[PDB]
């Protein structure tokens, strides 16, 4: 018992459910999505120089 | 509202580890093969016992 109990201390940043969000990082290739679509809104910009 | 969508994520695991527990919680009783192995389950069938 005093094993399991000082077992679930985790110290450091552990797994257990840390290892459930590395699934979800994807979603911010998302947010990257966005920050092109910025990019391409430049050329509307520039495209006034033009 | 924001954070909800991500506790889900949160709770989920929570909601089945806490079934997993009782699961696991259950596989004691098979261990000890009895009602209860301490008092924090009920003490008054534990003193009643003794």
């Amino acid at each position: 018992s005093v094993y399991s109990e000082y077992q679930s201390k985790s110290g450091v940043n552990t797994n257990e459910e840390l290892a459930a969000l590395i699934q979800y990082q994807s979603s911010y290739g998302a947010a990257a999505k966005i920050v092109s679509t910025v990019d391409q809104m430049l050329d509307t910009l520039l495209g006034l120089k033009s | 509202m924001r954070i909800t969508n991500k506790l889900n994520f949160t709770n989920s695991v929570n909601n089945s580890m806490g079934g997993q527990s009782a699961l696991y919680q259950i596989s004691q009783q098979l261990a000890s093969g009895l009602k209860i192995q301490n008092s924090y389950e009920d003490a008054s069938t534990y003193i009643d016992n003794t």
